[PDB]
């Protein structure tokens, strides 16, 4: 069963974005 | 110029509301 | 009711940008040092709201993220409370019981004693209240009393926010001048709404402003104005900062116009880069209750000559006197001085005005340069 | 100039993975409201980024 897959992607993608692009401490460093 | 301004304003408002 | 030219001038202000959200520094960095950059803060807002929603849904990772955010927020709040307590203790230590006093407002030179009435404006420092109080100075005041009449309150907030994320930016300003004879009450309010963010879509913002004016003894009539403006970026390109606004003005006695003179205006604003020209344009049309006025402002820049600034204005009355104005500005550095020139040309009156400001801080060479008026000055009897 | 007699320009062929295609074909995103909402959110974010 693959009903959940998209959800497991979304909670990943934005989270990864938070780590890689819109992180203010990383930008400061 | 009044008709053109009114039409442009209406079109811009409709385009902004569509998105 | 003011003429349609006033409304057309008000509407054709230029390229606008509504105010965004405000962010805490402790929570955003999770206790680490951060810098300033837009797009990474509204992203944090919407991201934390979405993660709260997902955690409520049941996703464990969202729960972990929200728990970490809550821990950071609690630590920041406790740190700020401790800092406030320490600051209060230090203030008590410095001055045992004496509250801090404020410097009085300096009005200027006059034949009356300059040090007089200074005691009246020297008050104890107020607490950390949300409102901001400013005094208003009238043109002509009483000869033997202070010339400060009235007051103005300014307030800002971002309510409907959870843990410092989200909310609705809201600004308020009220000027009140009340005496035994007259009454002047001018209120203004601004509200901001955000629909989407670059990560989750386009930049869509809506600003609603409402301003009312009351002058009781002289005018005996009140005026209301309500304007709604919508801004979106990249409508016809990568970035165009498109904006459209609608304003309604009413001069009714109270509440609804009740046959009061109404006025409806609409404005459009956009900036575009074509070749070597970055052109910003704002055009508006206003109709009062039945003449209609049109206004347009444009700012034009040339990248090969960055020192020159060019502004064009076109105003058309009801059909149909068209007034065109062109303003050019330039700057340069002379010998130990800086000279800035401005040329304004109007075709309606066929007039050209040239102004040159000069500043020198090294010596008085420019003073010896200009000596014609001394000879030009004659007693003439 | 021998390619003038015989010129067979074959290109633009797009190869699609069998496993990935089957996996994403077996996914039903539109028969339920919650799945549709999650798919809409992911589609918005992916198209944006
Ligand atoms: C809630 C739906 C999003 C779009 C709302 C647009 C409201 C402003 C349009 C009318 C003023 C020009």
């Amino acid at each position: 069963k693959l009903n959940f897959v998209y959800s497991e992607l979304f909670v990943k993608l934005i989270k990864e974005c938070k780590k890689r692009i819109h992180d203010q401490t990383f930008l400061k460093n | 110029a009044a008709a053109f301004a009114a039409f442009a304003g209406f079109a811009f408002a409709a385009f902004a509301a569509a998105g | 009711l003011p003429p349609m030219t006033f409304f057309v001038e008000q509407m054709s202000e230029g390229v606008l940008k509504p105010e965004g959200w405000a962010t805490m520094e402790t929570v955003a960095g999770l206790g680490e040092e951060v810098t300033e950059d837009e797009g990474a803060e509204s992203f944090n807002h919407v991201y934390y709201r979405q993660m709260y929603e997902l955690a409520v849904a049941g996703d464990p990772w969202a729960q972990r993220e929200y728990a970490a955010m809550l821990r950071a927020y609690d630590k920041g709040c406790e740190s700020y409370r401790a800092s406030y307590e320490e600051a209060d203790v230090d203030a008590n230590v410095e001055y045992g019981v004496e509250s801090y006093v404020v410097d009085p407002i300096d009005f200027g030179p006059s034949f009356d004693p300059e040090d007089m009435y200074s005691h009246r404006h020297a008050y104890a420092e107020a607490a950390d209240a949300g409102v901001t109080v400013i005094p208003s100075q009238d043109y002509y005041g009483p000869e033997h009393d202070d010339p400060l009449n009235g007051i103005v309150f300014q307030y800002e907030a971002q309510p409907f926010s959870r843990h410092g994320w989200g909310g609705v930016p809201f600004d308020l300003t009220v000027c009140c001048e009340k005496d035994k004879t007259s009454l002047c009450l001018q209120g203004e309010t601004h509200v901001s709404l955000v629909h989407s963010v670059p990560p989750f879509g386009p930049r869509h913002i809506t600003q609603v402003t409402g301003s009312w004016e009351v002058l009781r003894p002289n005018i005996k009539d009140v005026m209301y104005q309500l304007e709604v403006d919508t801004f979106k970026d990249g409508l016809l390109g990568k970035s165009d900062h498109a904006g459209c606004g609608l304003m309604l003005a009413r001069l009714g006695e109270g509440g609804d116009p009740r046959k009061g003179p109404t006025a409806v205006g609409v404005r459009l604003q956009d900036t575009l880069r074509v070749g070597p020209f970055k052109l910003e344009a704002c055009a508006s049309k206003v109709a009062v209750q039945k003449e209609e006025g049109w206004g347009a402002r444009a700012f034009v820049g040339y990248d090969w000559l960055p020192g020159l600034g060019m502004a064009f204005d076109f105003i058309q009355e009801r059909t149909r006197l068209r007034g065109y104005g062109a303003n050019f500005t330039y700057d340069w550095e002379a010998l130990g001085a800086a000279f800035g020139m401005e040329v304004d040309y109007v075709a309606a009156s066929e007039s050209v005005f040239v102004s040159v400001n000069a500043f020198s801080g090294n010596d008085y060479r420019l003073g010896w340069l200009l000596l014609l008026p001394a000879v030009n000055y004659f007693k003439e009897t | 100039s021998k390619e003038t007699n015989l010129t067979t320009k074959y290109k633009s062929q797009f190869i699609y993975s069998k496993r990935w295609k089957s996996i994403f074909s077996k996914i039903q995103p539109l028969q339920n409201g919650t799945t549709r909402k999650s798919y809409q959110l992911f589609r918005n974010v992916a198209k944006q980024i």
